[PDB]
């Protein structure tokens, strides 16, 4: 049983409440309750799998900075037991602790060839406290394969393509990517960007 | 009336050369230097005791490590020792003015067959800079570049076994702990085949 | 320890803070404003004499506006000086005799973070 929160980075807490038992069928929100800022903020929780909940607190404009690196947040689940709300779940939210980010963006083909292709794409919502502490991790889909099966290509760096080499000519392959910053305990990888679609050249 | 420019850099925080140019004068002459720092216990205003020459005349100082505050302003002073009034004071920030040395010690290592890691060294405070690396194979007609933070390792996720690749590295006093412009000379390269 | 790594992580953000806002003035009015001045700034208390001038700092940010967003801003940074300053004595910061345009703020305030950084590595 289990309460689970990331932080994008700018003005989104997106947090995941999982039972292991008896299941609510009342009203549950997340509230939070940040120790130096003069808002606190709900989220309505909404079922998502077969036993987790999930909502979001949106805290602003989507690239505006709402949190800093010294702010904790309290995360309360809240469930409705009649009149009264109860306390199911508590956290002392580090927002710079627990990162995850968007899915990187705007996935282009630069420039393909019979056998390489140059892949540029963007970060989205992304603070500027990181700098350029991030990096990356790519893959392929070939013909024969499966997500599954494509290797993770990994760039330990702010590098924002990727030159693949060794490809197949007149070959249909997609590519995704995915980012996390090197800060924060808890920090995970985002989500993998949307597939990208390409096309080696004939030769 | 118009001395010279002085022009300080601090050589991986080991030592400072500050130099001029005094060609611009009528005659060939020793200018002097003095220096000392702002908001400080060292007020006293100090005579340069390693001077540097260039057609035997005076063209620079050489300050030592225990003559170096990165963080207090430094205070350099030029004068004609045959007329004292005539004299130029400049104000540098000394953080602003690091070159490091050239990073050392390039390795590389293979992730997987088709992935390579380059690793090296600096003789520095590893959290103070900043790194350009620089890649090219035998089929390339230049180099390709890509920035690097502190971590200082670089990732090259997508390796041809046919091609030999070379790769070099340069490094720069910023953003952390100063805001230098002028990068290190470039690494020794090193290859791979 | 690692409170010192948490020491300069803040510094860090801090100074990205502080970084961003002179890499956007430099991208007239706002050069004619003035602010105080820390007399000395070594330690991490005299980080009040930045606090003390972020209101002032605001308005100038405010007034220039035509890519930033100052009240989010000021008050990120407000709350990362609160936090590196430590508690709040008599006599933490005393200013300088003279005040001083933004671009020199910013330069002092940069200059001394990264004063801090380098010895905490
Ligand atoms: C706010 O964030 C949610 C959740 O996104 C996830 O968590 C974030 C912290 C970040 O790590 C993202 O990369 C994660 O994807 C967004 O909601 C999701 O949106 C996608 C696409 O529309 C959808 O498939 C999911 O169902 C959504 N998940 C939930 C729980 O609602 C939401 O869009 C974000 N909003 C803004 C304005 O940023
Ligand atoms: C943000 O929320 C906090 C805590 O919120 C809980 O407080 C409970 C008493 C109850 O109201 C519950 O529904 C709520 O979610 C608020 O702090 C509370 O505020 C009053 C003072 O105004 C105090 O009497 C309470 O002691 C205090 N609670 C705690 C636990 O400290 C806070 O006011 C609120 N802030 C905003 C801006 O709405
Ligand atoms: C792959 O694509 C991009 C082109 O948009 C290249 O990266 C750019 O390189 C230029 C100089 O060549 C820089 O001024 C840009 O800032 C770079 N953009 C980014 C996002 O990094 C990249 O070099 C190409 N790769 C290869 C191997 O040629
Ligand atoms: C310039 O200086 C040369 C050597 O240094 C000088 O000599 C010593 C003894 C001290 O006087 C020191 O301050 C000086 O830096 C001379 O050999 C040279 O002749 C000098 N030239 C001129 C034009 O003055
Ligand atoms: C700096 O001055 C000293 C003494 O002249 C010399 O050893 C060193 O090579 C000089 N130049 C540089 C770039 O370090
Ligand atoms: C590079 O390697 C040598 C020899 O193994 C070592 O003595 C030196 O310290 C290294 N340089 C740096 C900057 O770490
Ligand atoms: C990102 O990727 C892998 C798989 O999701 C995990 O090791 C971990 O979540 C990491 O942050």
């Amino acid at each position: 049983s289990q309460f689970t929160c990331f932080y994008n980075s700018r003005a989104n807490i997106s947090c995941v409440w999982s039972q292991d038992g008896a299941l609510q069928d009342t009203s549950c929100q997340v509230h939070a309750w940040p120790d130096r800022r003069r808002w606190n903020q709900t989220c309505e929780l909404l079922p998502v799998s077969q036993a987790s909940w999930a909502c979001n607190l949106i805290l602003g404009a989507p690239d505006s900075q709402k949190l800093t690196t010294v702010d904790i947040v309290t995360l309360r689940v809240l469930c409705r037991e009649g009149v009264r709300w109860r306390v199911m779940a508590i956290q002392d939210f580090k927002p710079f602790e627990n990162l995850r980010l968007m899915a990187p963006i705007s996935l282009q083909v630069v420039h393909v060839e019979t056998h390489r292709c140059n892949i540029s794409w963007e970060i989205s919502q992304a603070s500027h406290y990181f700098e350029r502490h991030l990096e990356f991790e790519a893959r392929t889909l070939s013909p024969g394969h499966t997500w599954e099966e494509a290797p993770l290509l990994t760039l330990k760096q702010k590098q924002e393509w990727i030159c693949l080499e060794t490809l197949t000519p007149d070959t249909q392959y997609e590519f995704q990517v995915r980012v996390k910053p090197l800060q924060g305990e808890f920090t995970t990888w985002s989500p993998w960007s949307q597939p990208l679609a390409f096309r080696t050249k004939p030769a | 009336l118009p001395l010279p420019e002085v022009q300080c850099f601090v050589f991986n925080v080991e030592y400072m050369n500050c130099t001029w140019n005094s060609s611009s004068e009528p005659q060939p002459t020793n200018l002097t230097l003095h220096y000392w720092y702002k908001n400080s216990d060292n007020d006293k205003v100090q005579k340069c005791s390693h001077y540097l020459f260039s057609e035997e005349i005076t063209s620079g100082c050489q300050l030592q490590k225990k003559e170096i505050h990165l963080y207090q302003t430094f205070v350099v002073q030029l004068q004609d020792p045959r007329e004292p009034r005539r004299q130029a004071t400049q104000m540098l920030k000394l953080q602003n003015l690091v070159i490091p040395w050239a990073p050392e010690n390039l390795t590389l290592h293979k992730l997987s067959e088709s992935q390579l890691e380059l690793n090296w060294n600096n003789r520095f405070l590893n959290h103070c800079l900043e790194h350009l690396v620089q890649y090219r194979t035998d089929w390339d007609h230049s180099w390709t570049e890509q920035s690097v933070d502190y971590r200082h390792k670089f990732s090259l996720p997508s390796v041809d076994g046919q091609k030999r690749y070379t790769f070099r590295v340069r490094s720069r006093f910023n953003p952390l702990c100063g805001s230098a412009q002028h990068w290190s000379e470039w690494s020794h390269p090193i290859h791979w085949g | 320890s690692s409170s010192t790594k948490k020491t300069q992580l803040q510094l860090e953000h801090l100074l990205l803070d502080l970084q961003m806002i002179l890499n956007g003035i430099n991208n007239t009015r706002m050069l004619t404003a003035k602010f105080a001045m820390p007399k000395k700034a070594t330690e991490l208390k005299h980080l009040q004499c930045l606090e003390e001038e972020l209101k002032p700092l605001e308005e100038v940010l405010n007034g220039a506006q035509s890519h930033l967003r100052p009240r989010d801003l000021i008050s990120n940074i407000n709350v990362i000086v609160l936090e590196l300053k430590g508690s709040e004595t008599t006599f933490m910061c005393e200013y300088a005799d003279e005040t001083a345009t933004i671009v020199e703020f910013l330069n002092r305030w940069i200059t001394f973070a990264q004063s801090i950084i380098s010895t905490l590595t």
